[PDB]
DNA sequence: AAAAAAAAAAAAAAAAAAAAAAAATTTTTTTTTTTTTTTTTTTTTTT
DNA sequence: AAAAAAAAAAAAAAAAAAAAAAATTTTTTTTTTTTTTTTTTTTTTTT
């Protein structure tokens, strides 16, 4: 055999401390519950909060952070022992239970640039964007061979010597028996582990301006291989180590470094929100007690900082809630995504509304008229340059799939790009193809666009068709088109100015002392935890300088986010009464005689107008948590479309 | 562990004593008859159905699904052992490899010395003398997996996936057993190839040369060797099964033997096979370990869900005179109205008869261009036709442009050569190419489409490519607006240019709104007198029509000429018509006759063709 | 597919002044088989 | 191999493998420096280090 | 970890047969009684009659007498399993149990003059007169080491490769820790087994008068070391094997043959 | 070790140890033949072989 | 709105910096064993 | 019974064969990375 340790004092102490920490039963069983949850979910990787670990035993936390491999092995042994104690069969099912880390890393939290050799063999939490990924390959961790000549069955094991001294003996795949009998490998019986290599680059918006970006190579293994794709703003918690070179004889002293990832995370904004019992109870209470005016309350509480534009705010809320897709048995599809175009006079806060949607709605992609040009906007087809094979790169729409694309300077956008996105706006999919590849990417995103009317400022004395240079083909697929006019009414100016000045004079309680400048400079960002991958919530915003007073509260941002997320899943069904009402209203709307004279249509009326009527009714039902599209929902939809589709020509 | 001799006996027992009533209710030895056939060398591929196996031995099915390669070899060896006792006569030596096998067996018998024990390596390899191949058919209880989810945890298992075929190499000979002949003794040497590469042998290990201690340099040659039809394809996930924001994932499928030439790029396929690795030596492995590629070895390829490769009920349905209208109304039942448009689309899906009179082809394809205002369901119609037709390519404005429509050149991997890969038109070579936003399509793309319409080919004379492609597809363009935009370029080419103007109207708009709202209520069109045909039935009927070439009797010659002359006079008097319009008449009438499933076109078909043509023409006004 | 390695199989030497060592071994074998001692009488 | 052999067969010819875990590594950067444009003679390509 | 054996048909059959032979309750009970006797006497070697083994199982007898090493390994595994079944607490005391043979050996009963190459790896019974009897030296089979710097304790295991190919890594005695800390060997915790080498000579009366004597070298491991002294007449039963030479790029065909005694009994 | 193709990392120089138990051994003996005393010429020594 | 010019990109070809792979018996030493010689010790023969 | 001569025993020194031990970096390849270039294609400007 060989050397076998008997009394490793450090290993015994580490195992004891980690098992004590994982007991947690007296410590409100946080990690007991986590272990039980992973057992039920059939997972074999425990994510541990380093902050809790440090609180329990700062010594163990420091030892783990500064000595990665040894302490991680001890932690995994303790986790396997705990899993066996809770349930032995599962522990025997899974050979090794891995431990990934999470929380606030004081100094270990770095970027690919600040990640220097001082962090070798330490636990580092590096932020960045995945520049490239590799195919998921299986590495044999235990091979099984059968010898026909002797009917024997052997099993060879290969250890994970990724960042350890490896010799030819350990990495030789048997191909003969001791008597030179050919073997045959039993692939089914053999054990493989999935392995992938990615590249994390410093975020361009974080990198020093004008310099080339700093990268790092990351190794992912079983249960972490496909946690990211190129262009993902990922946080990788791992162990930084030097990769061994090939058996040489002369060494230059240069060692490639790599990050053995122990955990991968995406932007927490798109993550599944945590709904506690009290939170769901509050949502139930809100929906039940207030249903008649809940949609109006949410619409008015949507963007507190932007005054007026009540109809536009309601339309934006409908866009956020979305409709419901129709998946017909014969494959025909109907989008449930509302498209909104805000056009009007300069300085009407349309860009502010788009920015608010970007900040709030999950999977919201900003874009500018000329910022994205075709292949950048939709998907693109390139070549690997190393394999000679075609490859697909997701554009803004694809990345915004099941989300929102907030486009600004839509008018400035070239006609080619608008023609290209025509398909996305209605079918919600991108159809690209080159000679060696063809795909139909899913882009189920709602387009919220902003534009400036021709002549810079809206012309009250010209038809909306002439004011808007967008042709009918592109106008139709916009479900709602709102003309936001900078009317010069003295009273509206009074209200707007009062709101703006109040918002400017507001200061955040506690953090601001009356003279602080909150800007930081490229260091505090890494010093403190990133508020982009981080881990009690009220319902109505407490009175503050934002508003003076009234008998109508304003919904909290977090509560509104949770409520919208819950309500978006609802798929209210269209009732016969609402269906008949919508059909008759669509007939009347299409019949031009209904609308008065001196009134010009913003956009043409079409079957798509009917479809957006249905979608708006569905969105109102979702807001109400109704589960059925009712007469009030149909009324609100018809009201909104009637307001949006007609504008009075002044003279 | 398991005793593979016992497993071989189990598979022998199953293969011998499994019976089914498939043959017209009569009990039959499903696999016994196949064994007889391939012992006579009348069949090559033996597809063992794991549902059949599980009918009496579920544990064997589980073991196969866990170690499919091992049991694949067990089944192949059992078949080979059983063949001699099922042979009932002498084969006719249909193949040179059969000649080689006959000679090898005869000479082994001649130098048998039955009692003597020959060394384990002094024997013909199993693969060298098979002339057959055993594949599986995955058990129906195994839910198909997603290419993304097929990972290292299921290597060596038997799994079935479904997806779109993107890239498919050609069929080329892959060495399976390299045969060498010595220059001193006169024996043969056999190297069974398993790795992607092999190092040819130099010295002959035959007994005679070993005794002589002579040179014994042996010569690799293809005559006595054992090749197998080989292909390598890329299979792509389906759009509906891809995650929210990701792109579809690809898998490599290695097809061998009789599974070749089944799938072609653009096909929707389901492939069942074993998830196996390829050793990845040769590179400067950055990370230590035995890393390997991944691939699916094709055991069962089945085109499905768009291009799947009769009954008294369907015969009666065809015999019904309103079968034409039934199919038309079944085309996109959700879309309200557009009855004549849907009838034209059905005529497109059917197509006319191809003509080859004295060295020039008058193609029978039907070209239709849907001009219309926004929101008249042109895109929906084109998408539905794409889903319905067997070989359908739906190309939007510019995402698939240039080489997205025409072929390009890409480096290969099996040969490292420059292979010509087809574009959308070639992928729809003999089907339907639904072009959307044809007006906004690029100029080069529009010229390519014009050329394919006029010739069914695509000539290219660029730098890296110089070829004359073949794309015998029918163009279904959907442009938007001489009204306001009615190019003579489109008029002169499209056999049916339809204008779809939606003037507001209380009654029609209300009916359409009720249709739409019921559709959104029940995920289906409102119930009608006639239930629309399922896509499978529509495809079956259309395919049966396609092979029903009706001819034009000389009696209708004067009738057609009179109609054409009358249309010419009307067009001349009014404020476009030509031989292209006459050929449109001819092929539309032929397609209507084909739909009726007769051999001779009739005045009713001619009248319907003229009626559709006049509806299209006066849609302009 | 690049994991296993079967041996190299071979067949018998069908077909085909110094005499090859295999020929001489065959002659030794025939000498052992067909050396006759005695007489028809005995 | 330095090990004081105990009469066994001696270790192989080239027995030593780097232990990347047991190494002390430091940052190291390579820069390119160019002759200042003024310092360059009139007709002369800049020097590099 | 390395190439372990998952299942082995021949080893499983051999161990099952030997355990069946050792388990005697439906039979007379001779060997169950013998195992109980050795348990009571605190020994770790059982003397099994080759005649009884041949009577109950001819195939096992032939296998044991023609390929002794692995067959004796299987027999000793079965013996340890049986002793554990009778009483596990005693079976835990001794790492391994040994199987000596006795009875009648048909053609395997030879003199040192008749012990030729044909009996290599077989079990043989040789009766002769002891000439040389070396000292009983301890041979370390498991060495315990302590690192004063890191307070760690280590165990190094050395396989009994007397007749198997041995590589230096197996026999490397550790002296320094991973980071070159000094290691002190703990003699009180290490494990050593008595080892001795003797020579058995053809009995003077039975040897041919004219010619010189013929002798054979015999290795006695623990429990068989001080059983014989020079001049004694003894019967040694054991495996006749070949001793590996030392590492070298050149070799003559010559091999040094010995007899690993499995039992020694007085004349 | 000619079988280095099973893995890129290479085996040492002079790596082979003879396995004793896998040796087909035979009996061999050495004898000292001396010329016949009646063959040795009168004044001479007995030759050996 | 169409044609021409500009550039922008994609892909393919080419040339170094670093790392990785390939190739490799002969001379001398020592240990054991065996034999020869010297002296001491023991044995045997003669008085 | 003792002394003298013979022979044996014990012990030490020397020689021959055979198994063991010691010594033993340079040169070439080649892969990856970077840059260069030719053509196709796309965008912008002008009439
Ligand atoms: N109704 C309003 N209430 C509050 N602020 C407004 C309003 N309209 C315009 N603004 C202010 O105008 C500024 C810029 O408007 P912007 O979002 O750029 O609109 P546009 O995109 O039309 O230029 C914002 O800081 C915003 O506070
Ligand atoms: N005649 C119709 N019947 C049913 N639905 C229609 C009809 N016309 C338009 N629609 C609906 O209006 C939407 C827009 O149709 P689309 O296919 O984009 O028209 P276009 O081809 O003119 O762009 C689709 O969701 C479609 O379901
Ligand atoms: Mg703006
Ligand atoms: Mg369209
Ligand atoms: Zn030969």
């Amino acid at each position: 055999a060989g050397t076998v340790v008997l009394d490793d004092v450090e290993l015994r102490e580490a195992q004891r401390d980690y098992l004590d920490f994982l007991d947690d039963e007296e410590d409100q069983g946080i990690y007991q519950s986590k272990v039980r949850e992973l057992i039920s979910d059939n997972q074999y990787r425990l994510i541990v909060n380093v902050n809790d670990l440090r609180r329990k035993n700062e010594k163990r936390a420091n030892r783990l952070l500064n000595n990665a491999f040894e302490e991680l092995v001890a932690f995994q042994r303790a986790l396997k022992d705990f899993v066996a104690s809770i349930d032995a069969t599962y522990a025997k099912q899974y050979e090794e239970f891995y431990v990934g880390l999470e929380g606030s890393f004081g100094s270990k939290h770095v970027s690919p640039r600040t990640l220097t050799s001082c962090f070798l063999s330490c636990v580092v939490c590096v932020e960045g964007i995945v520049t490239k990924c590799s195919l998921v390959r299986p590495k044999v961790v235990r091979s099984v061979h059968y010898c026909p000549a002797t009917k024997k069955t052997i099993e060879r094991r290969y250890s994970d010597l990724t960042t350890l001294v490896a010799f030819p003996s350990s990495s030789v795949y048997p191909t003969k028996d001791e008597e030179n009998n050919p073997l045959e490998t039993e692939y089914g019986l053999s054990v493989y582990k999935d392995h992938q290599t990615i590249t994390i680059q410093e975020m361009p918006e974080k990198a020093p301006a004008g310099q080339l970006p700093r990268s790092v190579d990351v190794i992912l293994d079983d249960d972490l291989v496909d946690k990211a794709k190129p262009g993902d703003r990922v946080q990788v918690v791992g162990t930084y180590r030097c990769l061994p070179g090939k058996k040489g004889g002369y060494t230059s002293g240069t060692f490639r470094t790599v990050l053995i990832a122990c955990n991968v995370k995406q932007m927490s904004k798109d993550a599944q929100p945590s709904f506690s019992a009290e939170d769901i109870a509050k949502i139930k209470k809100f929906s039940k007690t207030r249903s008649k005016d809940i949609f109006d309350q949410l619409a008015k509480s949507l963007a507190p900082s932007i005054h007026g534009h009540d109809y536009v705010k309601k339309a934006i809320l409908c866009l956020l809630l979305g409709g419901v897709e129709r998946d017909l048995e014969n494959g025909s599809h109907i989008r449930g995504d509302i498209n909104i175009l805000l056009i009007g006079d300069p300085s009407v806060a349309k860009s502010q509304l788009l920015r608010y949607v970007l900040c709030t709605a999950p999977r919201a992609i900003p874009t500018t008229g000329r910022g994205s040009s075709g292949v950048g906007l939709t998907a693109a087809v390139t070549t690997d340059q190393e394999t000679g094979e075609r490859r697909l790169e997701a554009g803004a729409m694809v990345l915004a799939d099941r989300g929102v694309v907030c486009i600004d300077e839509f008018d400035k956008m070239s006609d080619m790009d608008r023609t290209a996105i025509h398909e996305v706006m209605e079918q919600g999919r991108v159809t690209i193809a080159k000679a060696g590849i063809h795909a139909r990417l899913n882009a189920r995103c709602s387009v919220l666009a902003a534009a400036n009317p021709v002549y810079g400022r809206y012309d009250q004395y010209k038809t909306p068709m002439e004011n808007i240079g967008l042709q009918d083909s592109l106008l139709s697929r916009f479900d709602l088109l709102f003309i936001m006019l900078d009317q010069m009414d003295p009273e509206q100016d009074r209200e707007i100015s009062d709101h703006v000045l109040r918002m400017h004079r507001y200061r955040a309680p506690g953090e601001q002392d009356g003279d602080a400048m909150p800007l930081g400079s490229a260091v505090d960002i890494l010093a403190t935890d990133d508020p982009n991958f981080s881990q009690i919530y009220e319902k109505h915003d407490n009175l503050l300088h934002g508003t003076k007073k009234k008998k109508e509260k304003m919904v909290s941002a977090a509560f509104m986010k949770k409520y919208i997320h819950v309500a978006k899943i609802i798929k209210p069904v269209l009732t016969q009464e609402s269906a008949t009402y919508i059909a008759e209203e669509y007939s009347r709307l299409r019949s031009q005689d209904s609308m008065s004279s001196d009134t010009a249509r913003t956009s043409p009326v079409t079957a798509r107008t009917l479809e957006t009527l249905i979608r708006l009714a569905t969105a109102h039902a979702k807001a109400r948590m109704s589960k059925t599209v009712d007469l009030q929902d149909a009324e609100e939809a018809v009201e909104l479309v009637q307001y949006a589709y007609f504008k009075k020509v002044l003279e | 562990l398991k005793d593979y001799a016992l497993e071989k006996e189990k598979v022998k027992k199953f293969l011998q004593e499994f019976y089914q009533d498939d043959e017209l209710g009569k009990k039959q030895f499903k696999y016994g008859n196949q064994l007889v056939r391939l012992a006579h060398r009348e069949q090559v591929a033996l597809y063992v159905d794991l549902d059949d196996v599980a009918e009496d031995d579920p544990e064997l099915v589980d073991s196969i699904c866990e170690n499919a390669r091992r049991y694949a070899k067990l089944f192949a060896d059992a078949v080979q052992e059983l063949l001699p006792q099922y042979k009932e006569r002498e084969v006719v030596n249909k193949d040179v490899l059969d000649v080689y096998i006959e000679h090898r067996l005869m000479m082994e018998q001649r130098s048998r010395d039955p009692g003597m024990v020959r060394s384990p390596q002094n024997q013909y390899p199993a693969e060298l003398m098979r002339r057959f191949e055993l594949y599986f058919q995955g058990p129906s209880s195994n839910k198909p997996r997603v290419i993304r989810e097929v990972r290292a945890d299921s290597v060596g298992k038997l799994v079935t996936v479904r997806g779109i075929v993107t890239r498919v190499s050609e069929v080329k000979p892959k060495m399976v057993v390299a045969t060498y002949t010595c220059d001193q003794c006169g024996a043969e040497t056999y190297q069974p190839i398993q790795s992607p590469t092999f190092m040819p042998l130099i010295m002959c290990p035959s007994q005679e040369c070993q005794t002589n201690r002579s040179g014994g340099r042996l010569y690799l040659q293809t005559r006595g060797s054992r090749f197998i039809k080989f292909q390598e394809m890329k299979m792509q996930e389906h759009s509906d099964q891809v995650p929210v924001g990701n792109i579809p994932r690809s898998i490599t499928v290695l097809v061998e033997g009789e599974n070749t030439r089944i799938a072609q790029p653009g096909d929707h396929v389901s492939v069942t096979g074993i998830f196996l690795p390829i050793l990845r030596t040769g590179f400067r492995q950055v990370v230590q370990g035995l890393l390997s590629e991944t691939y699916l070895e094709a055991h069962r390829i089945v085109k499905m869900n768009k291009s799947e490769d009769l009954t008294r009920e369907e015969l009666r349905q065809i015999a019904e005179e309103d079968f034409y209208e039934k199919l038309a109304a079944s085309i996109a039942p959700e879309i309200y109205g557009h009855e004549d448009v849907k009838k034209a689309l059905l005529l497109l899906l059917v197509g006319g008869v191809d003509q080859s009179p004295r060295g020039m082809k008058i193609r029978g394809n039907i070209n239709i261009c849907l001009m219309g205002d926004p929101g008249v369901a042109k895109s929906q119609l084109l998408s539905y036709i794409d889903r319905l037709a067997p070989r359908s390519q739906y190309t939007t404005g510019r995402g698939s442009s240039g080489v997205g429509l025409t072929a390009a050149v890409l480096r290969d991997s099996v040969s490292g050569e420059l292979t010509l890969e087809g574009g959308a038109l070639v992928l729809a070579d003999q089907g339907v190419c639904c072009i959307d936003e044809f007006d906004k399509m690029a100029e080069a793309d529009r010229t390519a489409i014009h050329e394919v319409m006029e010739q069914q080919t695509i000539s290219i004379a660029k730098a890296g490519i110089l070829t004359t492609l073949n794309a015998r597809c029918s163009i279904l363009a959907a442009a938007n607006p001489q009204n306001i935009q009615l190019p003579a370029a489109l008029l002169s080419r499209f056999d049916l240019l339809w204008l779809i103007q939606d003037r507001p109207d209380r009654d029609n708009d209300l009916r359409l709104a009720q249709h739409i709202t019921y559709v959104h209520q029940h995920s289906r069109q409102p119930p009608s007198q006639f239930e629309p045909l399922d896509m499978k039935l529509m495809r079956r009927y259309i395919a049966m029509c396609r092979e029903k070439q009706p001819m034009v009797p000389e009696s209708l010659a004067d009738y057609i000429t009179a109609a054409y002359v009358e249309m010419r006079r009307e067009a001349w008097a009014s404020k476009y018509t030509s031989a292209r319009t006459l050929l449109a008449i001819l092929r539309l009438s032929t397609a209507l006759a084909r739909l009726r499933m007769v051999d001779v076109v009739e005045k009713e078909d001619v009248n319907e063709a003229i009626r559709l043509m006049e509806m299209s023409k006066d849609s302009l006004l | 597919s690049g994991f296993d390695d079967p041996g190299i199989f071979y067949s018998d030497s069908f077909g085909g002044g110094q005499a090859r060592k295999s020929q001489l071994q065959r002659r030794f074998k025939e000498f052992l088989r067909q050396y006759r001692v005695g007489t028809d009488r005995t | 191999c330095n090990t004081d052999q105990a009469g066994r067969p001696k270790c192989p010819l080239d027995p030593y493998f780097i232990m990347p875990d047991k190494c002390k590594c430091v940052d190291f950067q390579t820069l390119k420096l160019q002759e200042l444009p003024d310092a360059v003679p009139h007709g002369e390509m800049p020097r590099h280090m």
